[PDB]
């Protein structure tokens, strides 16, 4: 799921409380479509509602579908609310709180998002941007290795429980380590910003168990999203629970902090990328992958759907075979996920070509994917004992009404239904003959 | 040898036009049904010994 889907199901009060922070409003505005942004900007400096027809006349008739979609999305997000214009007309005006916060974020005004940074002076143990990036990469690699099950990576108990609640890994028995499921493989194949966003969404969903304020967590996350890289921020000014949540972020690599009691925290590159690098995989027409990577995580991920051939100290040469792709699919990974992963990790050299990946390789992978699903199997019960067409039609209509029909053929008067509905169909058939 | 070749080249021409159907029809012509326990009915094919067991409502 995406941000818009998550925000659609929230109550109006929660949405209004979210708009109280300028950082949240900017993120919501950037998540809007291109057409919606122009409407928001035009209505930013308006103190009076506008007629619905006047707004509808801005976009041409041919692109009315995009206008309708944008209007529906804005109404669902409650960015604007319809106003009862005098004379029976309907006026459209943006939410005053959202508009005020957006103007504060853009034009200026009010207090800063962070309390202060120069009160405590320069950090005694400050790090650099490459160090923060290395720390974030190490944390993410440790998390993903713990997802795989490598003993070298050990995380906190609550983090492991969160993965179990997310369904990526299941713990069949207490004490024994959980096993990664197909959903875990799909999560691994996802892009890093997508993985971070999915993990944050799962955290937000499970936050209701801990009784934490969703609005505060969302506002803090959005503030971290726009935070400048390499600049510390004041820990003070936050509730006790949020700091605890921040500690979990410290385990996730999004936020770096020297000590729990330290008053300085440095947002990392991964935290910035959460709101939204060059790729290290070269794909050749002969079904060969050349990866410029050294960490065991990427090697394992590539070996999930490919056969390894050579491992030079700074290079990995692998071959994409039919058997490897079939094994990966049997593991639960679809071809679309593999193609997306290859495109995301594609080397910058391959970006020169008009297609990111050669069409032949993608077509071959997709065809290999369809090989497993070529045969369709449906367990059920077949009825072929119809003496008359009229009797067959009534039973077929009853089965369709029950919604247990699998296959119908009026030409030969043969039908196939689910075993669960077989008892109901038999009871219906007996009643028709007995009552006759 | 030329005489043998020129008669062989037309020997099989008439032969190839004799046979018409190659695939053998495998229609299952079941005989009378046999009633077993639990309302089971079994039909035995007289062409290949094929057996079909079903339940009649």
């Amino acid at each position: 799921r995406n941000l818009q889907e998550f925000l659609g199901g929230l109550s109006p009060g929660v949405l209004d409380r979210l708009y109280g922070h300028p950082a949240t409003c900017l993120a919501v505005f950037r998540e809007l479509p291109s057409l919606a942004k122009n409407w928001v900007m035009r209505m930013l400096f308006l103190e009076q509602p506008l007629p619905q027809a006047a707004v509808a006349l801005w976009v041409k008739k041919e692109f009315s579908k995009a206008q309708e979609e944008s209007t529906g999305l804005l109404s669902g997000l409650r960015i604007w609310h319809t106003q009862l214009l005098p004379g029976g007309l309907q006026g459209l005006i943006l939410n005053p709180i959202f508009r005020q916060n957006l103007r504060i974020a853009l034009l200026g005004g009010g207090k800063a998002w962070s309390d202060d940074t120069s009160q405590l002076g320069p950090d005694k143990h400050a790090r650099d941007v490459p160090s923060l990036d290395k720390y974030a990469e190490e944390r993410w690699e440790v998390v993903l290795h713990f997802m795989v099950g490598s003993p070298s990576a050990a995380v906190s108990q609550d983090l492991a429980q969160l993965l179990s609640q997310a369904g990526l890994m299941k713990s069949t028995e207490p004490g024994e380590p959980p096993c990664i499921t197909s959903a875990g493989f799909q999560f691994l194949l996802l892009d890093t910003p997508a993985q971070l966003w999915y993990f944050m969404l799962q955290y937000l969903q499970t936050a209701q168990s801990r009784g934490m304020d969703l609005v505060e967590i969302l506002s803090f996350l959005f503030q971290l999203s726009f935070s400048t890289l390499g600049k510390d921020y004041s820990v003070e000014g936050m509730s006790d629970s949020l700091l605890n949540f921040l500690q979990h972020l410290r385990e996730f690599g999004l936020v770096f902090q020297r000590k729990r009691k330290s008053r300085r925290y440095y947002p990392t590159r991964l935290a910035i990328n959460l709101s939204s690098q060059p790729g290290f995989i070269v794909v050749e027409t002969n079904y060969r992958l050349y990866a410029y990577t050294e960490s065991e995580l990427q090697i394992a991920l590539i070996a999930l759907f490919s056969e390894m051939l050579y491992r030079f100290p700074n290079m990995v040469v692998a071959q994409v075979t039919r058997e490897s792709v079939q094994q990966a699919i049997a593991s639960g990974i679809t071809a679309q996920q593999i193609i997306h992963f290859l495109r995301t990790r594609a080397h910058p050299v391959m970006l020169k070509q008009t297609p990111v990946l050669p069409p032949t390789i993608t077509d071959q992978i997709r065809l290999w994917e369809l090989e497993r699903d070529r045969l369709r199997f449906t367990e059920g019960v077949l009825y072929n004992q119809f003496l008359s067409q009229v009797d067959f039609e009534l039973l077929l209509a009853h089965a369709r009404e029950l919604g247990v029909l699998v296959f119908e053929n009026s030409a030969k008067r043969l039908m196939v239904v689910t075993p669960a509905g077989h008892s109901d169909v038999k009871r219906f058939w007996k009643r028709q003959k007995h009552s006759s | 040898k030329k005489f043998d070749k020129k008669v062989k080249e037309l020997r099989r021409a008439v032969r190839s036009s004799v046979w018409k159907r190659e695939t053998i029809v495998h229609q299952h012509e079941y005989g009378p049904e046999e009633n077993l326990e639990d309302d089971m009915y079994r039909k035995t094919c007289t062409m290949c010994g094929h057996e079909l067991t079903y339940e009649k409502m």
